[PDB]
């Protein structure tokens, strides 16, 4: 039962990221996942500051 | 040429007896059915398969003088056990047919080279018909433990734990079954690993959805 | 993006110009041709150098340098070959214990292109370690990887070329015609118009590229060119030499 169900959420979890992936201040970045995004070549990749 | 190998092709009483005391012994790891048979040549004929031995080692590339050969000692066959003795390592010469002379006294060298993931559980009923009073449970579980491997199905794995002796101590199986146990258990846990792996991967993919629609 | 902001002879060593002098105004003494050796700190008209027919100067390491007459004897004296000859004057790139030439090449692990009576000067220049119809780039860092570049494929006497063989990308003369060009993307960085004759341009052997002339001397200075490569680099088969690379952004290194 296990297996069973865990091969069917991992088809539809792999479908609904490659959705979503492929769904989408629009240049290529990785958003904060706490309430921030900006663009990565808008200088906002590597700022230094020891992160 | 060949024709002399014809004739010294051309040119089965003790055998049954030696068959039937190397079949009185019952040891888990004696020495193997060719070993016994070598043993059993020595203690012995053979010169003249030795003299075609020596025209055998020549024809180490004649493949249709090897063939040849095969079929005139299955036409020469003796109790259909000396064609052993001309075929040491030459079964394929002329798998599934070994076990009607190999495994028909007693060989557990041969048990596990012919052995599979089928026919398994007729092997185990045949060698239980040993009738000792524990030497029987003895070479069932070092049969069991040599190839514990070989068993990956649990319907097998079922069948074989039905068609277990009831009669004898449990200390002999105790750790054939922790062992089966322990087996199980991680097997478990490891499925359930995977199923909160994958969960905690469709949580990290809807929490990236949630943030998508919070992102407009 | 990548930023870019740009007589006898002329030499740069390292961080040195050369009868004037640059120190970074004293005059020297009072010559056909020139040439200085790695140090920062050279035949006269007499044919001499005070303490030959050689159309070669190349050198071969702080003190050293090659020369070789186009009617071939190449000393370094060590000489390494002597055959047939040429009406002008070519290929004597020789460095990192090997060897190669630009009509014939040979290959030296330890082809036709255009000429003239007069023919190009400096068509083989390359730091760091041609034809009418095209050039070919190479280093030996061989025959069989060499590409090719058409010169059709260039932008626009008729532009009279004159080698600036950067890192990142290569860049010609072509009178005033004078671009820049990836070293692999095959693709025409930019170009450049230079106003009027044209002594020649030099590149700094210590990271710049200055240009002599007598109405004026020039310069050509670049920026941010690691950068730009950086993507091009990551998009490629070739990670090792884009992991050596340096001043680019701390997260996109470690992406």
């Amino acid at each position: 039962k296990l297996i069973e169900s865990y091969d069917k959420e991992l088809k539809e979890k792999n479908k609904k990221l490659k959705n979503t992936i492929n769904s989408d201040l629009d240049i290529p970045v990785v958003f904060f996942k706490c309430g921030h995004i900006y663009h990565q070549h808008c200088l906002n990749e590597e700022e230094d500051t020891l992160e | 040429s060949k024709f002399l190998f014809n004739y010294y092709l051309a040119k089965w009483s003790i055998l049954g007896d030696f068959i039937k005391e190397y079949k009185d012994d019952f040891a888990y790891d004696k020495t193997d059915i060719t070993n016994f048979i070598h043993i059993k040549l020595k203690h012995s004929f053979s010169k003249y398969y030795e003299k075609c031995e020596n025209l055998k080692s020549e024809n180490e590339k004649d493949d249709e003088f090897i063939n040849f050969t095969f079929d005139e000692i299955s036409k020469i066959d003796k109790e259909h056990i000396l064609t052993l003795l001309f075929f040491p390592n030459e079964l394929t010469n002329w798998s599934e047919e070994l076990l009607k002379i190999y495994l028909s006294f007693n060989d557990f060298r041969s048990v596990e080279k012919y052995i599979g993931k089928q026919n398994l559980v007729a092997v185990m009923k045949q060698y239980l018909d040993i009738s000792s009073l524990n030497y029987s449970v003895e070479l069932v579980t070092n049969l069991l433990q040599r190839n514990f491997e070989l068993l990956d199905d649990t319907d097998i794995q079922l069948k074989i734990l039905e068609t277990i002796p009831s009669v004898f101590p449990v200390q002999t199986i105790s750790e054939l079954l922790l062992k089966v146990l322990i087996k199980y258990q991680e097997k478990k846990e490891e499925s359930n690993l995977r199923k909160c792996l994958l969960k905690n991967q469709i949580s990290i993919s809807d929490e990236l959805s949630r943030n998508f629609d919070s992102q407009g | 993006m990548i930023k870019t902001r740009i007589l006898t002879h002329l030499k740069v060593s390292n961080d040195q110009l050369i009868i004037y002098r640059i120190n970074l105004v004293n005059h020297f003494d009072c010559i056909m041709n020139v040439h200085v050796s790695p140090m920062g700190s050279i035949r006269t008209n007499f044919g001499r150098y005070m303490l030959l027919d050689l159309s070669s100067l190349h050198w071969i390491n702080e003190t050293t340098f090659l020369m070789g007459i186009k009617k071939p004897k190449l000393y370094r004296t060590k000489l390494w070959y002597e055959n047939k000859k040429l009406s002008g004057g070519d290929g004597i790139a020789y460095w990192e214990g090997s060897l190669l030439l630009t009509d014939n090449i040979l290959y030296w692990r330890d082809e036709q292109f255009e000429r003239l009576k007069h023919h190009a000067i400096k068509k083989f220049d390359s730091y760091n370690g041609v034809t009418s119809n095209g050039i070919v780039f190479g280093d030996l860092k061989f025959l069989s990887s060499s590409k090719v570049l058409l010169n059709f494929e260039l932008p626009d006497k008729d532009h009279l070329i004159k080698i600036v063989l950067t890192a990142f990308h290569i860049l010609l003369l072509r009178k005033n015609t004078v671009t820049m060009v990836s070293q692999l993307n095959n693709d025409v960085v930019f170009h450049e118009t230079i106003p009027e004759k044209f002594l020649g341009l030099v590149r700094d052997s210590v990271e710049t590229f200055w240009c002599f002339s007598n109405i004026n001397v020039f310069e050509i200075i670049i920026e941010n060119e690691p950068n730009s490569v950086w993507n091009l680099l990551v998009r490629d088969n070739k990670f090792d030499k884009a992991l050596s690379l340096k001043g680019l952004t701390v997260r996109e290194i470690e992406s």
